[PDB]
C-alpha cells in the first residue's frame, strides 16, 4: 500500500524555524522527485518546493525563495522541508506530494497544518 | 514562470447539469503535464484526469478533459451529489502551478 | 574504444510562418537514440533506439521538461542574438548549440564539449579547461560576461563530468549488444579507374588509402545502423584500416 | 555563409535486379538548414520519402538522409537558396 | 540526459 506520513507541524512563533517530515512506504521513493505544496485555509493550493530524484536539483516558490531548504534522504525514506523566518504569510497545511507526472500516479500525504501567530 | 488562470471562479448549477471549467495557460504547454484535480472540503486533493485527456484509476466515466496547447477543459457530463468540490488545474511541465480553483455549488 | 554522448539542438526562426521550428537530437557513438521535433504531434521526447524504450515513463518525463526548457531557451536567444547584431526582423537565422562527453576505453571522463553557433558561424564555446568561455565577436563578449555573471560554466562542467559520463556509461551497459560492437567493413574492388568499397562496417572510423608501390566520399549511413565508403584512383593497392580489423586489408586486382 | 550541399544516392544493400532494397540521397555540408530532397523514379517523384531527422557536424553543417523502398531510372533531386537551378543526381549500380 | 540547469543562453 502506497503512503506518505507528515509530521513536525504545529503553532509556531514569527522568526522561528520548523522541520516537516515526510516518510513514503509502499513504492520505490528513489526514483521520483518529489514536492511540498501548501494550502491555505480557504485558499487555492500553491506550490511550495520541488527536489529532483538524486537531491542535485532543487527549486522553491518566489514567496519562499531564500527561506526554505527541500532535502530528501533515500536510505531512511524521508523528504524534509525545514522552513526559516516563518512569518504570518506562511500558516496553511502543507502536503508531501509524489505527483506531477503523465503516467497518472499521485499519492498525496495527510497534511500537516502550520500556524503563525503570537 | 507558466501562469494558469481558471473560470469560472465558482460554478453554481443544480444537480444533473452540465460542468464546464476552464484553465488557461500563460504559455504553450505539453499536453502531457496537464493534470486536473478534485479537493472535498475536508479532505486531500484527488487526481481526476492526467494528460489532459486520460482518467485516473477509479474515475466516473462523466469526468473528461479537452483542449491542447494553451486552453483546457474538463466537463462533468451529468453532476451527481458527490461531484459537488473545488476543481483545480495543474501543469508539470516546469515545477508545479496550481489554478486558483472552481468551487461548484448547488443553485 | 573511446564513446562519447552528444546533443545537437537546431532552432530556427520563421518569419510569420508561426514560432521558430526547433530540433534536437541525442547521439551515442554514431547512432541516434532520442528525438525532439517542435512540429511533431507528441512534444515529447521520443525514443530512436530499440534499447531506450526499456526507460521507465519517468525518464521520459524528465526528457521532455529539459528538452521544452532548451526549446524555450532557444526560443528567446533568436530574439536575444538578433537585438544584439542589430539584424532586420525579416530574415531567417539559424541557432545551433552542441553539448556532450566522451569516456576512454577505461570509461572514465576524457573529454567534454560545449559549443553555441550563430548563422554557422562559431558564437561561443566553452574551453578545454570547462572553466572559461571562447567568444569571437562583439556580442559574444556581452554574452560571455552575462554568462559569467550567472555562474553557469561551473554547472556545465560538474554536468559533463558526472552526469554525462554516468549516464553515457549506463546507456552503453544497457546497449551492449549494439552500442559496444565492431562490424568488419565487407571490402571489395570494382574496375573500369579502381573503386576500393568498404561496406557495412561500424562504427564510421575507417580509412581507405590508394598506394602505387607503397577520390574519396565521407561515410555515408546505410540505413540500418552500419557505414559505407569507397576510394577511386585512376590508372596499386587498395588498404583498409578499421578499428574492427585485427589487421588492416590489402586488395589488388 | 551559405553552403552548396554534397549530395549522394546509393542503396543499403548491393543493388540485385528483382531485389528488395532502399534508396538513399545523402545531402550533406548545407547552411541553411532548409533544403528540398525528393527520390524520383524515371522522372516521377516517389511519394513515400521518409528522412532521418535533422542534425550536423562539427562545422555547424547539416545532413540528412532520404531513404525509400525499391526494386533495382532513379535519382535524387536537391533545391537549395545556394543552387540557382535543382540539381538532379542519377542513381546507379556502380558507385 | 540533458543538461538541466547551464541551458540558458546568450
Ligand atoms: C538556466 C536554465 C533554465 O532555462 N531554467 C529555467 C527552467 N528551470 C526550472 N526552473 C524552475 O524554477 C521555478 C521558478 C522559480 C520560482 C518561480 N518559478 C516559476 N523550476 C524548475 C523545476 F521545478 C523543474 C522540475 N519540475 C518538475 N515538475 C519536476 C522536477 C523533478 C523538476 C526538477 F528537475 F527541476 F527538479 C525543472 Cl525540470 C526545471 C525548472 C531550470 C531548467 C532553469
Amino acid at each position: 500500500e502506497v503512503q506518505l506520513l507528515e509530521s513536525g507541524g504545529g503553532v509556531v512563533q514569527p522568526g522561528r524555524s520548523l522541520r516537516l517530515s515526510c516518510a513514503a512506504s509502499g513504492f520505490t521513493f528513489s526514483s521520483y522527485g518529489m514536492h511540498w505544496v501548501r494550502q491555505a485555509p480557504g485558499k487555492g493550493l500553491e506550490w511550495v518546493a520541488v527536489i529532483s530524484y538524486d537531491g542535485s536539483n532543487k527549486y522553491y516558490a518566489d514567496s519562499v525563495k531564500g527561506r526554505f531548504t527541500i532535502s530528501r534522504d533515500n536510505s531512511k525514506n524521508t523528504l524534509y522541508l525545514q522552513m526559516n523566518s516563518l512569518r504570518a504569510e506562511d500558516t496553511a497545511v502543507y502536503y508531501c506530494l509524489y505527483g506531477g507526472n503523465s503516467y497518472g500516479m499521485d499519492v498525496w500525504g495527510q497534511g500537516t497544518m502550520v500556524t503563525v501567530f503570537n | 514562470d507558466i501562469v494558469m488562470t481558471q473560470s469560472p471562479a465558482t460554478l453554481s448549477l443544480s444537480p444533473g447539469e452540465r460542468a464546464t471549467l476552464s484553465c488557461r495557460a500563460s504559455q504553450s504547454l505539453s499536453s502531457s503535464f496537464l493534470a486536473w484535480y478534485q479537493q472535498k472540503p475536508g479532505q486531500a486533493p484527488r487526481l481526476l484526469i492526467y494528460g489532459a485527456s486520460s482518467r485516473a484509476t477509479g474515475i466516473p466515466d462523466r469526468f473528461s478533459g479537452s483542449g491542447s496547447g494553451t486552453d483546457f477543459t474538463l466537463t462533468i457530463s451529468r453532476l451527481e451529489p458527490e461531484d459537488f468540490a473545488v476543481y483545480y488545474c495543474q501543469q508539470s511541465e516546469s515545477a508545479l502551478t496550481f489554478g486558483g480553483g472552481t468551487k461548484v455549488e448547488i443553485k | 574504444g573511446s564513446h562519447s554522448m552528444r546533443y545537437f539542438f537546431t532552432s530556427v526562426s520563421r518569419p510569420g510562418r508561426g514560432e521558430p521550428r526547433f530540433i534536437a537530437v541525442g547521439y551515442v557513438d554514431d547512432t541516434q537514440f532520442v528525438r525532439f521535433d517542435s512540429d511533431a504531434a507528441s512534444q515529447r521526447m521520443e525514443p530512436r533506439a530499440p534499447w531506450i524504450e526499456q526507460e521507465g515513463p519517468e525518464y521520459w518525463d524528465g526528457e521532455t521538461r529539459k528538452v521544452k526548457a532548451h526549446s524555450q531557451t532557444h526560443r528567446v536567444d533568436l530574439g536575444t542574438l538578433r537585438g544584439y547584431y542589430n539584424q532586420s526582423e525579416a530574415g531567417s537565422h539559424t541557432v545551433q548549440r552542441m553539448y556532450g562527453c566522451d569516456v576512454g576505453s577505461d570509461w572514465r571522463f576524457l573529454r567534454g564539449y560545449h559549443q553555441y553557433a550563430y548563422d554557422g558561424k562559431d558564437y561561443i564555446a566553452l574551453k578545454e579547461d570547462l572553466r572559461s568561455w571562447t567568444a569571437a565577436d562583439m556580442a559574444a563578449q556581452t554574452t560571455k560576461h552575462k554568462w559569467e555573471a550567472a555562474h553557469v560554466a561551473e554547472q556545465l562542467r560538474a554536468y559533463l563530468e558526472g552526469t554525462c559520463v554516468e549516464w553515457l556509461r549506463r546507456y552503453l551497459e544497457n546497449g551492449k549488444e549494439t552500442l559496444q560492437r565492431t562490424d568488419a567493413p565487407k571490402t571489395h574492388m570494382t574496375h573500369h579507374t579502381l573503386r576500393c568499397w568498404a561496406l557495412s562496417f561500424y562504427p564510421a572510423e575507417i580509412t581507405l588509402t590508394w598506394q602505387r608501390d607503397g577520390e574519396l566520399v565521407e561515410t555515408r549511413p546505410a540505413g540500418d545502423g552500419t557505414f559505407q565508403k569507397w576510394a577511386a584512383v585512376v590508372v596499386y593497392t587498395c588498404h583498409v584500416q578499421h578499428e574492427g580489423l585485427p589487421k588492416p586489408l590489402t586488395l589488388r586486382w | 555563409i551559405q553552403r552548396t550541399p554534397k549530395i549522394q544516392v546509393y542503396s543499403r544493400h548491393p543493388a540485385e535486379n528483382g531485389k528488395s532494397n532502399f534508396l538513399n540521397c545523402y545531402v550533406s555540408g548545407f547552411h541553411p538548414s532548409d533544403i528540398e530532397v525528393d527520390l524520383l523514379k524515371n522522372g516521377e517523384r516517389i511519394e513515400k520519402v521518409e528522412h532521418s531527422d535533422l542534425s550536423f557536424s562539427k562545422d555547424w553543417s547539416f545532413y540528412l538522409l532520404y531513404y525509400t523502398e525499391f526494386t533495382p531510372e532513379y535519382a535524387c533531386r536537391v533545391n537549395h537558396v545556394t543552387l540557382s537551378q535543382p540539381k538532379i543526381v542519377k542513381w546507379d549500380r556502380d558507385m | 540526459k540533458l543538461v538541466v540547469v547551464g541551458a540558458c543562453g546568450v
